[PDB]
């Protein structure tokens, strides 16, 4: 079935967004360097 | 807490009263043909059954089987081992035979601690 | 070029005063006691230079350490006053000031001069210098003199001057008294009186703010035509935990430590982490909730961050040191990783340890082999190309320049013969010598060369190896092919064990390695090996007993084991749950002495550029000259000095005696002529300019007087012709010779018989005419005449010889 | 020609080369290949009797291949600016290709080429001409898989600007010659031994194997002599005074 | 063959086709991604022909001649 693996996917990708721009993640790292 | 045990009696017909095995093991393999063996937990084989009746008083039995697979009770099918038992969800149904009795199928499960 | 000024503290002329406060705000928390004026700084430009001299003069400050028990700064002066009347006298020493209330701080007293002037017989006026002081009493003292003013000028308005005098702490109440320092005058035509009609008192503001290091800095307005100085010090900070078998000073380690903690300053960044990470007013544990900090691997830091190591000129140095200040607000975890960025250590854990271990020489501590990980297989991963530098650019707070940043690259040869150009950039963060930063670059350079991560997972063994902790590994795949790694053994410590292999020979090689339960591996010598069944006997003897189907590794010469450090551990559940999955990357056990000794700088050299201090000129000379026009004289006033280097246009001010100060117009012909000047008394001094606009000090007072027309000597008037042909009257004739255009008048006189003791005054007349008939004679009379000359400004010639007269 | 051979419906089989270029360092030329080789019963007859398998090599362009399998991961060409980094995948067996890892340091920076063409488009002895080809080349950037099986390594082109920062004239004050194009050659460096070597503490050596003189000024006042010209590159006071 | 959609997941369930047609369906959606609007200054093709990052650049000159986002 393919709309659970939506929804798993959109809800991963949700989570997964928000522990790359805490801390540590590349967004983060990213953003510290060039803005600074 | 008043349990009542299982009663109506018991029978074998039409793949019914076979027995089943549940473990808690985890293993893991490290090589050459070596592994290790652990279990979490106190290493508990929660036995399962099935029973088939057909009787005249089909609708007490389906009753108590209804009405009890929220609270255990107590029931003896192969050696005697006493055994605190409860029925599994959405597993009950019922079949035609005749105009005065019915064919009726149940899965048991052992509950261990709680016992209430 | 640097910013202008002029040094103003000499006042003693009519002038008022304008002054400036600012108050300036210091580290929170405690700090050193150690606020001389050598320390505090204008435009980077130190106020006192050692011994030397003020570059800033006059200037008033005091200073507070920030603690909770302070005093309050008693600048600021505010809140009205009360002002009370009086005027008597400051001649025999009367007037006192008898202040009870305690609640008051300071007091205002204004000085009144009515009239000051002086004469000379000749009518010219000058000035009067007179001297006050005002003193304290304190309850049973000296008095104290604390107030020194001096006053001049001539004045026909009158003066006022008001001074400020601050209270010291007292018990029942305090005694000021006004003396005067200077003989009084007399009836005679010199005019001083010192007249006193103030009392103006007041609390000035009780705002002691606790907990936080203050500043109060006090100097005047003229001293500063354009923008005002940033206002800096040079001294020591924030007194941290420093632990108790430790002198900062001389970096001493008695031995076993205890774990009790006092109070010092360092700047050991071990000891300022551990602050940070504590602190409940501005740091870690802000929620009340007292968190857990290993302090034994602190103190290891702290010890290893102390080690002697000489680098750039000789001259053993310590290795790491940090001393920063903060100013803008940053998050968290940026300060906490800059700072652990000197160690170079890791942090890890969120509960019980928060701990930090720094990349020393470490031992391994566990060993891991084809039997102790998941379906027997290691992986091998590296790095991207991209990170292999050879370059990396390094930021600064340099010391001598005075903490403006610098550049200083690291490079190694090696790593540029194969790859070419990568080029990083890192900003120090605090470092202030050259030579640290320097080590700081070289210690990322080599290590990002060495990179080859070896993964793997592992059963229950993960619980006991922890982050930091260097492990071994023995796989078989890396190493060739042969194995000599299984875990089999059927013995304890029988000797040699037998230690049959259930399969796999194994050879000979240096030792066998065990894993104890809780201690480090023990490895013994594998002499006598004796393996006629390719699998029997290793070892001598061994300690502790050894259960069966234990883990062991060989290692040779050839083939040894490999090292590796730990950096991660992960966990599983519901089918992994006592699974752990680990990451290692290469350990490297000789790239801290290649660090230690490849570091070359030699210094900052100096430049050129204009002085803190022009030098004033050095020496002055007052001449005159004169010239003869309209029959007056006119004088002129001549002025010279050395011209002194670093120094474009000069500035001439002079007055009579002791009125008032007047300047003659800027010039930068070195010399100053200024003609008709009228006789009297002058003195005259001479300040020095640069380009940028900085004003040097005042010369030395150079005093002159002008008598008239350069001085020069009369010329005596030349023939004076007696005639003896004039019937009834007697003349006289004569010539007034050369540079005789001044002659105020001729003196005459006539003696009797040739004497110069019977020689009296006749007649004086006016200097257009040279002859003179004096009739009343008698007959055949004989007289004598004498004739001089007499100047404008009254100067006079010497007589001449005496002629005869025979009367007809 | 191939061209004609590829416009049709139906082609014949196609084949794919990979060689690995390392002389730069002193690494040795690599070739590898697939496809599978039948061998004929008459063969297996005489293996049987002689009890000997030799295996078996191919002959194409140049000199002949060896016999390893591999695969290619997506290849594109995009206008749009994005760089993208196909994957290599190398079978490893015998741990020749770990122990190349270990040795030569990974063989980062190696040249690859990938060649496809026909079957029966090559003539008998592997000689084609240039008249059809399909030739692409990129550089080998990290080892990123290593195990007991497969070995997988990443590729890229010149085209990945990652880093490389254009001007980087930087006003430092140690010997920006000194780290690109070094000492002797006529770059920079005029200095031609002169007054004797110095070493890493400037000391005075005869030998001419221990030379080096990083950076400081002081380095070539010596080198160069005291009031003679100097080649320094870069200015001694970097920053004004505060 | 028939095809029978469905509306509240179209993304991944394209991809499910084999049919021997699912590289066109891959690549439509992948040009079509690219071209969706942002908060991006510049637009569309004008980025995928010839890239150009675009932005309004001022050099500073004076502290007192930058304005805000009224401030102060
Ligand atoms: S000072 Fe001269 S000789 Fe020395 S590294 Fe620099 S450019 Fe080369």
């Amino acid at each position: 079935d393919p709309r659970g693996i939506s929804q798993g996917v959109e809800m991963m990708f949700k989570k997964m967004i928000r522990e790359s721009c805490s801390q540590g993640g590349e967004v983060y790292n990213y953003i510290q360097e060039k803005t600074g | 807490a008043t349990l009542d045990t299982f009663g109506w009696c018991t029978q074998v017909q039409g793949g019914g009263g076979s027995l089943t095995t549940t473990n808690s093991d985890r293993s893991i393999q490290f090589g050459n043909g070596y592994m290790q063996l652990a279990s979490s937990g106190f290493n508990t084989t929660r036995r399962e059954y099935s029973v088939v009746y057909a009787g005249e008083d089909f609708m007490a039995v389906y009753d108590f089987c209804n009405s009890h697979r929220i609270k255990p009770f107590a029931w003896t099918p192969p050696d005697g081992k006493i055994g605190i038992w409860v029925v599994k969800p959405n597993s009950l149904g019922a079949k035609p035979v005749s105009r005065d009795v019915m064919e009726i199928n149940v899965t048991f499960m052992e509950q261990f601690t709680s016992m209430e | 070029s640097q910013k202008p000024h002029n040094p103003v503290e000499m006042e003693d002329n009519l002038i008022s005063i304008n002054k400036i406060k600012i108050l300036l705000a210091v580290s929170d928390g405690e700090i050193d006691e150690t606020f001389s004026l050598k320390q505090l700084m204008f435009n980077s430009v130190p106020v006192q230079n050692e011994d030397g001299s003020f570059n800033f003069e006059g200037v008033k400050a005091e200073f507070r350490p920030g603690t909770q028990t302070q005093e309050y700064i008693k600048g600021m002066e505010d809140s009205s006053s009360e002002v009370t009347v009086n005027r008597e006298v400051t001649t025999d020493n009367p007037y006192t000031i008898s202040v009870t209330n305690k609640t008051l701080s300071a007091i205002r007293i204004k000085m009144f001069m009515p009239r000051g002037v002086r004469i000379e017989s000749n009518g010219d006026k000058n000035g009067v210098r007179v001297e006050y002081e005002v003193q304290q009493a304190v309850d049973g003292g000296s008095f104290e003199t604390v107030l020194t003013d001096v006053i001049e000028g001539k004045t026909m308005s009158g003066y006022d001057r008001s001074r400020r005098v601050n209270l010291p702490n007292f018990n029942n109440q305090v005694i000021f008294r006004v003396v005067r320092k200077t003989p009084d005058s007399n009836d005679s035509n010199v005019v001083d009186a010192i007249q006193v009609k103030s009392y103006a008192e007041v609390i000035d503001a009780k705002f002691r703010y606790p907990l936080t290091g203050l500043l109060f800095v006090e100097f005047d307005s003229k001293m500063f035509p354009n923008q005002l100085p940033t206002i800096s010090i040079r001294k020591r900070w924030k007194i941290v935990n420093v632990p108790s078998n430790y002198d900062p000073e001389s970096r001493t380690y008695n031995g076993n430590w205890d774990g009790t903690f006092k109070k010092a300053w360092t700047n050991n960044p071990a000891w300022v982490l551990y602050d940070l990470m504590i602190n409940q007013r501005y740091g870690l544990d802000q929620k009340e909730l007292g968190i857990a900090v290993d302090k034994w691997a602190l103190y290891e830091a702290a010890q290893y961050c102390d080690q002697m190591v000489p680098d750039g000129k000789g001259g053993t140095e310590p290795r790491y040191l940090c001393d920063v200040i903060i100013q803008s607000q940053t998050d968290a975890y940026k300060v906490i990783r800059d700072i652990c960025s000197i160690f170079r250590g890791m942090s890890f854990w969120n509960g019980e340890s928060i701990s930090v271990i720094i990349d020393r020489p470490r031992e391994p501590a566990y060993i891991f082999t084809n039997d102790n990980v998941v379906n027997g297989d290691f992986s091998y991963t590296f790095a991207s190309e991209k990170s292999m530098y050879t370059t990396c650019n390094v930021m600064f707070d340099d010391e001598q320049n005075m903490y403006q940043q610098d550049v200083e690259p690291v490079f190694d040869r090696e790593a540029t013969l194969r790859f070419g150009n990568n080029v990083t950039s890192i900003t120090a963060i605090g470092c202030t010598r050259r030579s640290e930063a320097n080590r700081r670059g070289r210690w990322i350079l080599k290590t990002n060369l060495r990179s080859t991560t070896v993964n793997f997972a592992t059963g229950l063994e993960g619980m006991i190896p922890t982050i930091g902790d260097v492990v071994a590994i023995a796989d078989n795949f890396w190493s060739s092919n042969l194995t000599m790694n299984l875990s089999g053994r059927l013995l304890e410590v029988s000797g040699s064990q037998i230690f049959l292999p259930f399969r796999v020979d194994a050879r000979a090689g240096d030792f066998i390695i065990v894993n104890k339960p809780d201690g480090k591996p023990v490895k013994r010598t594998i002499s006598s090996v004796s393996a006629d069944g390719k699998t029997i006997e290793v070892n001598i003897g061994f300690g502790f007993p050894v259960k069966p189907n234990t883990v062991f590794a060989i290692d040779r010469t050839d083939i040894a084991l490999q090292q590796y450090v730990v950096t991660k551990i992960d966990k599983g559940d519901d089918d992994e749950e006592f699974t752990y999955k680990i990451t290692a990357v290469e350990y490297d056990p000789n790239k801290y002495d290649e660090i230690d000794y490849g570091v070359n700088i030699d210094d900052r050299p100096t430049s050129i550029v204009e002085p803190d201090q022009i030098p004033r000129p050095k020496n002055v000379q007052v001449s005159s000259e004169s010239r003869i026009v309209q029959g007056m004289s006119v004088e002129t006033m001549i002025v010279s000095w050395d011209k002194v280097p670093y120094a474009v246009f000069y500035d001439v001010q002079w007055r009579k005696d002791n009125g008032n100060w007047q300047n003659v117009p800027q010039t930068a012909n070195k010399e100053v002529y200024v003609e008709g000047i009228y006789a009297g008394n002058y003195q005259v001094r001479v300040r020095s300019v640069a380009g940028s606009g900085t004003t040097s000090g005042w010369s030395n007072i150079v005093a002159a007087t002008l008598t008239g027309k350069q001085g020069e000597p009369g010329r005596p008037i030349n023939l004076t012709a007696t005639d003896d042909v004039v019937f009834g009257i007697r003349t006289k004739w004569g010539f007034s010779d050369g540079s005789g255009d001044t002659a105020y008048t001729e003196l005459q006189q006539s003696p009797d018989g040739t004497v110069d003791n019977a020689s009296l005054l006749s007649l004086i007349p006016y200097p257009q005419h040279e002859y003179y008939h004096s009739p009343m004679p008698g007959g055949n009379i004989v007289w004598y005449r004498v004739r001089t000359v007499d100047r404008i400004g009254n100067v006079s010639q010497w007589t001449d010889f005496v002629r005869g007269m025979a009367s007809t | 020609l191939f061209h004609n051979c590829l416009q049709s419906l139906y082609p014949g089989e196609i084949i794919t080369l990979i060689e690995v270029d390392g002389s730069k360092f002193g690494a040795q030329v690599y070739r590898f290949h697939g496809e599978n080789i039948q061998y004929t019963p008459e063969e297996i007859m005489q293996a049987q009797q002689t009890g000997t398998l030799p295996p078996k090599e191919i002959t194409f362009r140049g000199e002949k291949y060896g016999a390893r399998p591999f695969g290619i991961s997506g290849i594109s060409f995009d206008s749009s600016g994005k760089a993208t980094k196909p994957q290599l995948t190398v079978a490893n067996i015998d741990s020749r290709v770990s122990a190349m890892i270990r040795a030569y340091n990974g063989l980062m920076q190696a040249k690859v080429t990938i060649w496809i063409t026909q079957r029966e488009l090559i003539n008998s002895d592997g000689s084609i001409a240039d008249g059809a080809y399909r030739k692409l080349v990129y550089y080998i950037e990290r080892p990123n898989y290593v195990d007991k099986s497969v070995a997988r390594f990443d590729l890229t082109s010149p085209y990945d600007m990652d880093g490389i920062m254009i001007p980087s004239r930087l006003t430092q004050s140690v010997c920006y010659f000194a780290q690109r194009g070094w000492y002797k050659t006529g770059k920079g460096c005029g200095y031609n031994g002169q007054n004797g070597y110095f070493d890493k503490d400037n000391n005075p050596v005869d030998d001419p194997s221990l030379d080096f003189c990083p950076g400081t000024v002081t380095a070539c006042r010596l080198r160069f002599g005291a009031n003679n010209e100097l080649d320094f590159g870069g200015c001694a006071v970097a920053s004004l005074q505060r | 063959g028939l095809f029978q959609v469905v509306l509240g997941a179209a993304i991944m369930v394209a991809a499910f086709y084999t049919g021997g047609a699912s590289l066109a369906l891959m690549g439509t959606m992948s040009s079509s991604l690219f071209m969706m609007g942002g908060a991006m200054v510049l637009g569309g093709v004008m980025q995928m022909i010839s890239p150009q990052p675009g932005g309004a650049n001022f050099e500073v000159q004076s502290s007192k001649n930058k304005p805000s986002y009224a401030f102060g």
